[PDB]
């Protein structure tokens, strides 16, 4: 196996100096081997992909999954970390910036089919994979406009050179 | 019932502890109290008949500085040989992750060994001398994060400081040292420096039969 | 005679270094307590950084729903703002738009959304003309309208505002409000108010008439952008807690001599208790009819 | 094409449909206040209010007490139909039940509903409440409606 | 009838992030005016149903110690009763049910 996501909660990053950035807080949290499937999951956690913590909680708490159970225990969890052993100040200024799911070890089970036939079933099994990060959740990228398409079309009509000559 | 047991280099307590005089930072029973010394002093030369109290203190204060400034470079092994192991986890563990800039400045007055007690030899056969040194110094200290953003201290400010520092040394082992083992805040101490981040301390989270009676 | 540019630019000017003066006040950090006394989360306490944090703070201790939905903050009884840095331990109480009593909650509301009718009065006449302020009178909210009093030039003594000229001033609080200005608060001495407010009569009365009433003589100036007014009480925390807003009608008061005190008239409604096209409409032409105090 | 069918396919069949009915009409009658899944509840919603109007019709009413006696599989219940509920919607025409929606089960998802004779000896449900009557949008239409008053 | 060929990950992609298949966000949450966990503003409040919900179980509880047995309704109205609170005029033949608490707040 590999478990990387966890040893990234423990990177310590040199002191800052006085005239820059604050640096947000990024904290990593996961939860292996969930009964349940990768495929779903994924719905769930490209679901909460860029919320706030507090309306990605709202969402999992009335969403019917299975997984959004386990998620809400995940990011509750996470918020606690956060807010206990990263110095996060304000437990409700954090969004999520990576919601993925990857595949578990699985078992493979008989399925007994009619005749004299098998099926090899799967227990499968999955991860599940949050990065907080400290801040209001960022502004959503705004819709191409008008202006913008045409900018970008005369960009290319005055990008045109002549072609196979001198 | 193997016949190896744990060989403890430490104890996990004081011995009889010195309890710190009311105004002796605000001012700028004796005979028991340096009885109690001198017939322990003459324990621990006798284990060792090199031992000056006198000569203790330079030592103490030498321990101090070198043992703080590990946990700014985290070398670990050079704290193992100027503190003990009771003193190791309560001097490390909040520091595992952070950044530690600790500084001595100068020292107020002179550091006074005002404590020596020991213990007896039933104590697996080891037997340990503890001794209390105060000091009183001034020292800078920033203690940043994770992520390199400051959450306790100043990082030039000097601020005066008063510590009952108890150092041990285990006088049966051959090759003992004196070590750092805890160090006594008074209960009438002066309130520490705030920190620099707000805190919810939570109400009680109630299950729905319950209800809030306050 | 200060140009019009030079008198904003002074009266920042003036509200910043105020304001540096009691952040300076206290350099050192102190640690308040304050105490979570409201019905949700009850008995929580919070930990503040003395006059810095705010109860906007505390909410964001609390969750961005407490955030998004307090409107004022019932500190110790008195209602405070949003904004508002905290000055000793203290209860708080957050008040939102919709509980049992939201009196005091219509009260900040109307008169911020006068704060911002008197704004856009005062930078969307021309240059040649001239535009004081008077007072904002406090209006019941079953009245109908809040209202800004404002004596306009004598030029313009015969001239009434078009339809057009009326929805140009809804367009300019519009444009207030998509700005999204916090609503900065600064408690201050009457001599400082009155140093900033120095070129205009009718806010030294009212300036004086406010440091009367209180011991210490410290008035309440709030600033949205680049305007400062004076204020009678505490104000919402953003622009955007409006929605629907409306300069409805420009009325004339009664007695013409010495002066005319035109007294424009609007009417607001929040996010969070907005009202349909019909009812809005309504609400509109109850507002367009005049306000007596 | 369903268009203008009333009622739901429920159960086994017909008679069982009656049936599943029946026993939530008979849980509610025994406890006043029941919780099922939602379209259960408003199929027999309609049938708790028929009871109560039978129950008014009364006990020497042998229709009625026929009517009571398929319904009430109980038995205990008929005599509480007649001398307790009936009684307490004496005055009411016929508003007798409420219906409201429960979050959603945790074994299949369901939609849920608690459904209660009103009355009741039962601690209150969390019922929905309108806004108050001193919130800002209700402030400015008394004003309306004040200044309509005396208007007109 | 079986697949003819393989269904590439591009295809299989476009098919399972199609917007149709993706999770819609919801409005309809609301803060609870009097517990302050969250709520759906069609549905009751689920903190203050099972609170509800446990106290009327525990006088239905109750209700069966004094009923003693199956077939056994009252013919009687019934009425709870706290700690401290004696029967009303108004509750008088009325199966009293007992309950060693005090009355809460929500109750009336
Ligand atoms: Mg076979
Ligand atoms: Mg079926
Ligand atoms: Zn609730």
């Amino acid at each position: 196996i590999s478990r990387k996501w966890e040893k990234k909660n423990k990177i310590v990053y040199p002191p800052q100096l006085p005239g820059e950035p604050r640096r947000p807080a990024e904290i990593y949290h996961c939860r292996r081997q969930i009964k349940y499937s990768k495929d779903k999951m994924w719905y769930l956690a490209k679901l909460i992909r860029g919320m706030s913590i507090d309306q990605a909680l709202a969402q999992l708490e009335f969403n019917d999954k299975k997984g959004a159970k386990i998620i809400k225990e995940v990011l509750l969890e996470a918020q606690d970390m956060a807010v206990r052993d990263h110095n996060v100040e304000f437990r409700s200024n954090l969004y999520i910036a990576e919601s993925t799911s990857g595949r578990g070890q699985c078992l493979k089970r008989i399925r007994y089919h009619g005749r004299g036939r098998f099926g090899i079933m799967e227990k499968v099994y999955c991860h599940y994979f949050v990065k907080l990060v400290e801040g209001p959740p960022p502004p959503p990228e705004p819709p191409k406009t008008a202006v913008a398409h045409a900018k970008e079309y005369i960009q290319q009509l005055r990008s045109r050179t002549i072609v196979h000559t001198l | 019932k193997s016949d190896r047991s744990i060989h403890l280099a430490c104890t996990a307590g004081i011995f009889d502890a010195y309890v710190p005089p009311e105004g002796d930072a605000r001012i700028s029973e004796r005979m028991k109290k340096t009885m109690a010394s001198q017939v322990s002093i003459r324990r621990i030369k006798d284990y060792d008949a090199n031992f000056k109290i006198k000569d203790f203190p330079e030592k103490a204060k030498d321990i101090f500085i070198e043992a703080h400034l590990c946990l700014n470079n985290s070398d670990h092994d050079r704290l193992h040989t100027l503190v003990t192991e009771h003193c190791f986890p309560d001097m490390t563990w909040d520091i595992k992750y952070k950044t530690v800039r600790w500084s001595f400045v100068e020292s107020l007055e002179p550091s006074h060994v005002v404590q020596v007690r020991c213990s007896s030899m039933m104590n697996q056969g080891n037997v340990y001398g503890q001794i209390t040194v105060r000091m009183h110094t001034r020292q800078t200290l920033a203690i940043y994060d994770r992520f390199g953003r400051l959450m306790y201290g100043q990082e030039d400010v000097p601020k005066d400081v008063l510590e009952y520092v108890v150092f041990e040394k285990q006088l049966t082992n051959p090759y003992g040292s004196w070590r750092m083992h805890t160090k006594i805040v008074p209960p009438w101490a002066p309130p520490k420096q705030p920190i620099l981040k707000t805190v919810m301390i939570p109400g009680p989270q109630l299950k729905p039969e319950e209800e809030y009676e306050e | 005679q200060l140009s019009p540019t030079e008198l904003t630019e002074m009266r920042n000017d003036l509200f910043n270094k105020e304001k540096a003066r009691q952040l300076s006040l206290t350099p050192r950090t102190e640690k308040i307590e304050v105490k979570h006394v409201g019905k949700t989360d009850p008995g929580t306490v919070f930990v503040m950084n003395k006059n810095i944090s705010t109860p906007y703070s505390c909410a964001m201790h609390l969750s961005e729903w407490y955030c998004r939905k307090s409107i004022l903050a019932l500190v110790d009884g008195q209602p405070w703002d949003m904004y508002k840095p905290l000055t000793k331990s203290c209860e708080i109480k957050f008040l939102t738009f919709k509980d049992c009593d939201p009196g005091e909650v219509n009260k900040a509301y109307w008169r911020s959304c006068a704060m911002m009718m008197g704004c856009v009065i005062e930078r969307a006449f021309k240059d040649e003309y001239m535009v004081n302020l008077v007072r904002a009178p406090e209006v019941p909210v079953i009245s109908g309208a809040f209202c800004y009093d404002v004596v306009l030039d004598s030029k313009l003594d015969e001239w009434m505002p078009t339809k057009e000229n009326l929805r140009s001033f809804t367009k300019d609080a519009h444009a207030l409000i998509y700005k999204d200005l916090p609503f900065e608060t600064l408690e201050v001495e009457a001599k400082v108010a009155l140093e900033i407010f120095q070129h205009s009569k009718y806010k030294v009365d009212f300036i004086e008439e406010k440091a009367s009433q209180n011991p210490e003589r410290i008035v309440k100036l709030h600033r949205i952008g680049d305007f400062i007014d004076v204020s009678e009480g505490p104000l919402i925390p953003r622009t955007s807690i409006c929605f629907q807003y409306e300069v409805s009608a420009v009325h004339n008061l009664q007695p013409t001599q010495p002066s005319l005190i035109r007294r424009f008239q609007g009417v607001s409604l929040p996010v969070h208790l907005r009202a349909h096209f019909t009812i809005w409409d309504k609400l509109l032409e109850r507002s367009r009819k005049m306000v007596t105090e | 094409i369903s268009h203008g069918r009333v009622f739901r396919r429920m159960g086994l069949g017909p008679e069982s449909r009656i049936h599943l009915l029946r026993n939530l009409l008979t849980g509610l009658v025994r406890h006043e206040r029941i919780e099922a899944p939602w379209a259960r509840v408003d199929e027999m919603r309609g049938y708790a209010e028929k009871l109560i109007d039978y129950g008014k019709l009364g006990d020497t009413n042998e229709r009625a007490m026929r009517m009571a006696d398929f319904w009430l599989t109980e038995k205990d219940l008929i005599p509480k139909l007649f001398q307790v509920l009936a009684p307490r919607y004496k005055d009411q025409t016929g508003g007798y039940t409420r219906m409201l929606q429960i979050p959603n089960r945790s074994l299949d998802r369901a939609k849920m509903a608690v459904i209660e004779y009103k009355g009741n000896c039962l601690p209150p449900l969390p019922l929905p409440r309108r806004d108050s009557h001193l919130t800002l949008l209700n402030q400015l239409l008394q004003g309306l409606r004040q200044d309509l008053r005396q208007s007109q | 009838a079986a697949p003819k060929n393989r269904r590439t990950i591009e295809v299989n992609r476009c098919r399972r992030r199609n917007p149709q298949k993706l999770i819609k966000v919801k409005n309809n949450i609301d803060v609870c005016p009097e517990c302050g966990h969250l709520k759906q503003k069609h549905v009751l409040c689920a903190y203050c149903y099972e609170k509800v919900c446990k106290e009327t179980a525990e006088i239905r509880r109750q209700i069966g110690k004094q009923e003693g047995g199956p077939f056994k309704a009252p013919t009687i109205e019934t009425v709870v009763l706290y700690t401290g609170e004696t029967p009303s005029e108004q509750d008088q033949g009325k199966r009293i049910i007992e309950r060693d608490r005090k009355r809460p707040s929500w109750f009336t």
